[PDB]
């Protein structure tokens, strides 16, 4: 904990990696071919400093954690990783059995009630894909859902643009879906 | 809940001073860009 | 037709031969004073074109002296009732044979 | 009161071929033979007795938590493995194995896509004939069936009544079934769910991943499914028997230690007998 | 179901265990029997339809008993069983813990295991190959990784200790077994004196 | 090169960038910041990254409209609101005096919820001096 | 026949001269998918079982030249021998070498 | 040169970056 | 010699942390600094509260 705690307080931490995991993170086949060069990179940045580090990426740390079965790397981070795992699910191992559900009107109401997070109402730093935000309007039955994106009651939904619709002067349009390798589906 | 709009009446009545009307107005954007918007608020909050 | 005061034409063939030993000198060449804008994110967009393009021809020349990999999807084989052909990755040695 | 495959009595089988298949068998249990058809004790009963009271006490005491298995369509993923892959070697000659030679036998030169040749290297510490002679033999014996014991009989009457003399318990197993512990949803080589399917056989062995893991099943009827126990009363027998509830709630709610709940085990393990009732006064 | 059992949530038992309730005294009546409601008048096996059926009273023998009620006094018995059986017992070793730890951190199950039980539950050919490559098998396991895994394999691990008998296993592993299976013992001569 | 390979390490002569190819200014900082063992496979895989290329970010700023049902008709004041950003990025590590980002070039100040703030990463525009740093040090604004 | 989509007669002949894998890689090379419009309603018996017990003679027989030129394996069973009337016959130390030089 | 960057006025295209002196070029 | 050098001046420590610093630099000799930094900002930190 003190170590990490001194790694995130060093500020040597370069965001080039950081703007290449954002780019990649869309992309799952270009992540599965840059992959080979990750691991050397992650190995490199370990033999630098064994101080663990990319706690940004839950996707991207079980992904490496689950590929990494072989036992390349020192059972250091991976151990850290482990020991986080458990903690987390003897956390929501307490939560359930600390609690009862069962009772519903038109939806579910306990768990919202009781820790908020389960539910879909709850904000969310940063989101990536649209599949929240449509998980987020089915579970809204009883709720009714106030769009007003820029004044406009609907929000606009498309899929992923091609090489030749790189233009910069449009205005309030978002960027939803993509194409890692096809209709809009979560 | 139903008992509080004689509460609520009676406060509108006797009334008290407000302040910062425009933090806590909530208003929304009509399609502008993003750093000249931030720009301008943070100006509008500086001079206002 | 490769003239720098109006890159709108010369926007493939120029950036596919520029490579990569022209920039070096056409940045001193450009210097700083030059009216280059007759004929703001046009000029983006024609730097974004010419270098995916330049990428492209890129990658097509480095394919060409190895093998280009198919897609990693399955059923790749019209023999396909129980279970597909299932082999290696791309991340090994590329190699012809 | 025998009742395997739900029938009286059990049969044998030869080494078949492909030219006796038969994927709706009932009442045929597979042995693959008996070199050393005349049916003989061979082994001694008391190993399995030892491995069935070690995975009924202690490897339950030891993953209580987050503990699941599953079967896979072994008549579907048995004759899809039909291949050989194995260089020439001369006589009086070596066959290195090391990945750095050009003349690997499963060097990159002609392959497909996917990862199970990778896989496969990355597992190859042991060697390319014994296993192609071993996937050779098993091609000529597989087994294509399966299917599920439910036995029943009254050891005796535990009460004078004639209540007490009528009632049969009932156990649940499931025959060649594969120990699947972990199952994550997360291989994009190949489909999810295509070839396995979970299915409880325990009542300590319900977790909700691999009831998640179906992708067939509704928010409506997860939760309901994590409220009340879904273990079927055939293939379980929870609210068959008279322990339904407390056998789970104890392991739930102890969480403790091994040595704990073992002791609580043995304490709670004095069952209604008259013999067990004048040891414990002795 | 149109509605949920009130009998499997049991969790509301501080309260009703106090004052009695009919949910929980219309079931259990005696310590020493059961009594269950009547199906749907569908014997065994039934149809999948169940008729109107006729409400009973049937008492059924525990054979095990189960299910005495824990939660209206667990600390105390924890307490005398504590303190009568964990008097002078046998305790765990940091390797023991150190592989248990292992081996839930991995939690992998691969084809090459599954294909390994495959051919260990019965093949005469394939236990006469693996009778010969098990060496080389466990070599390149340790090789790879140390650590150890796949201890649950009692038929392969008894296969092993009868085969190869001349001093190849690491010596950790040998001892770590030995003392489990010492402890093993121990434990099932004092259940049984 | 067909049918050859080079050292990662820069120790040869032989490696197509070592020297030649390396270049010097725009891809010195580069190769410094990020002197990876790289080979003839990364360098085709990062090319096919390469190609897919986004357009801009843009903020998403929505509401939710709890049960209108506790008093009477909708006459309810109770309301709830939801944030939303697109192509973010969680930094935890904040510069003091360092030069490598200039004022409004690279990043950039972003609203954020009013639940976890920070007062580091707002500065980081600078501009001020006296008045508006004495302005922006005592009352951090929450946009509405 | 020299189509290798329906095996009905080169099923071991063609295969057993050259490399067990040549048919595979045919396969594979051979387009992507095949029509469904000619099905077959006698399961797979009519010819997909021929090609693999081929196959798998094919196989067989590739192993037994390839360990012929190496030291087969024996049994398991030991200290058997027809003359116990004088003394019995010892096993054997597991001294086995890749070569025999 | 310089390994200070600051800014260039040849940000019609792409802003430049600086150079450093952390390399030692050889023929050999 | 097992010692270590440039511990009286602090205009070359800023200079050196934004350009030395990479990663491939002995983490036995480069944290003694870190010490007088954190407790430099944990000072800070006091004094501002």
């Amino acid at each position: 904990i003190k170590a990490v705690k001194d790694t995130f307080e060093d500020r040597a931490y370069p965001t080039i990696f950081y703007m290449l995991e954002a780019v990649i993170h869309g992309n799952e086949r270009n992540f599965c071919a840059l992959l080979r060069l990750l691991t050397q990179c992650i190995r490199g940045y370990w033999e630098q400093s064994h101080r663990v580090a990319f706690v940004n990426n839950f996707h991207m740390l079980m992904y490496i954690t689950t590929y990494l079965g072989n036992g390349e790397l020192p059972e250091v981070c991976i151990n850290i990783y482990r020991d986080l795992l458990q903690h987390v699910r003897a956390l929501r191992q307490t939560i359930t059995d600390f609690t009862i559900q069962g009772e519903g009107h038109n939806g579910e109401t306990s768990e919202a009630l009781n820790n908020i997070l389960t539910d879909d109402t709850f904000i969310a730093p940063i989101l990536w894909d649209c599949d929240a935000l449509i998980y987020r309007d089915e579970a809204a039955r009883d709720r009714l859902p106030a769009i007003r994106v820029s004044g406009r009651n609907g929000y606009q939904a498309l899929h992923f643009v091609d090489m030749a619709g790189h233009n910069f002067q449009r205005r309030d349009n978002v960027l939803i879906h993509g194409r890692p390798v096809i209709p809009i589906t979560p | 809940l139903l008992d509080v709009e004689a509460t609520l009446v009676a406060l509108r009545q006797q009334h008290l001073d407000r302040q910062c009307y425009f933090g806590v107005y909530v208003a929304e954007g009509t399609e502008d860009t993003l750093d000249v918007q931030m720009g301008r608020f943070m100006e509008t909050w500086a001079d206002m | 037709s490769r003239v720098v005061f109006d890159p709108s034409n010369p926007t493939t063939f120029s950036v596919e031969a520029i490579a990569a030993y022209t920039p070096v000198a056409l940045i001193r060449l450009l210097n700083a004073s030059g009216p280059l804008q007759p004929g703001i994110a046009d000029a983006r967009s024609i730097y974004t074109v010419g270098a995916a393009a330049s990428a492209a021809r890129a990658r097509a020349n480095h394919n060409a002296n190895t093998i280009r990999r198919t897609a990693m999807f399955a059923e790749t084989d019209p023999m396909t009732w129980l279970r597909p052909t299932v082999g290696l990755k791309r991340t090994f040695n590329p190699r012809i044979i | 009161a025998i009742r395997v495959s739900g029938r009286n009595g059990y049969q044998a089988l030869h080494f078949v071929d492909m030219a006796g298949h038969n994927f709706q068998r009932r009442d045929n249990v597979l042995i693959h033979g008996r070199p050393v058809i005349p049916i003989t004790p061979h082994h001694d009963r008391e190993w399995g007795i030892l491995s069935k009271i070690y995975y009924y006490i202690v490897i339950p005491a030891f993953s209580r938590g987050s503990c699941c298995t599953m079967g896979v369509r072994y008549d579907r993923l048995y004759p899809a493995l039909q291949a050989v892959i194995v260089p020439e070697i001369p006589a009086d000659e070596e066959a290195p194995t090391t990945p750095e030679d050009p003349r690997h036998p499963l060097h990159a030169h002609q392959l497909v896509p996917n990862s199970l040749n990778v896989y496969f290297h990355n597992a190859h510490l042991t060697v390319d004939g014994d296993a192609l002679l071993t996937l050779q033999e098993l091609m000529g014996d597989m087994a294509e069936r399966t299917t599920a014991i439910l036995v029943s009989s009254a050891p005796d009457a535990g009460a004078a009544t004639a209540t007490t003399r009528n009632m049969r318990i009932y156990d649940g197993a499931l025959y060649h079934g594969l120990i699947m512990m972990a199952y994550q949803a997360y291989d994009e080589t190949i489909a999810t769910g295509t070839f396995f399917y979970p299915v409880p056989v325990n009542p300590l062995f319900a977790c909700p991943e691999h009831l998640a893991s179906l992708r067939g099943m509704t928010n409506a009827r997860r939760v309901l499914a994590k409220m009340v126990p879904p273990i079927p009363p055939f293939l379980g027998a929870n609210h068959h028997a008279t322990i339904r509830q407390p056998v789970a709630y104890h392991v739930t709610h102890s969480k403790s230690d091994f040595n704990t709940l073992t002791y609580s085990l043995l304490g709670g393990y004095f069952k209604f007998t008259p013999i067990s009732l004048t040891h414990q006064l002795r | 179901m149109p509605h949920h059992p009130h009998w499997v949530n049991e969790h509301l038992t501080i309260l009703q265990f106090i004052a009695p309730s009919n949910p929980r005294l219309r079931f259990e009546l005696n310590p020493a029997f059961d009594f269950f409601v009547a199906p749907g008048d569908v014997d065994l096996p039934g149809p999948q339809r169940p008729p109107e059926a006729m409400p009973t009273v049937n008492a059924t023998l525990r054979i095990i008993n189960g299910n005495i009620p824990v939660p209206l006094c667990p600390i105390s018995f924890r307490d005398c069983r504590g303190t009568q059986l964990g008097l002078g017992r046998h305790t765990m070793t940091p390797a023991t813990i150190k592989a248990v730890k292992d081996t839930f951190e991995d939690r992998a199950y691969p084809t090459i295991f599954y294909m390994l039980e495959a051919v260990i539950h019965g093949n005469e050919r394939n236990f006469c190959a693996l009778l010969r490559l098990l060496t080389q098998c466990i070599r390149g396991y340790w090789e790879q990784s140390h650590r150890v895994a796949f201890v649950n394999n009692f038929h392969m691990l008894m296969y092993i200790t009868t085969y190869l008998g001349n001093g190849e296993l690491p010596e950790v592993c040998i001892n770590i077994y030995r003392d489990l299976l010492q402890h093993v013992r121990a434990l099932r001569q004092t259940i049984t004196d």
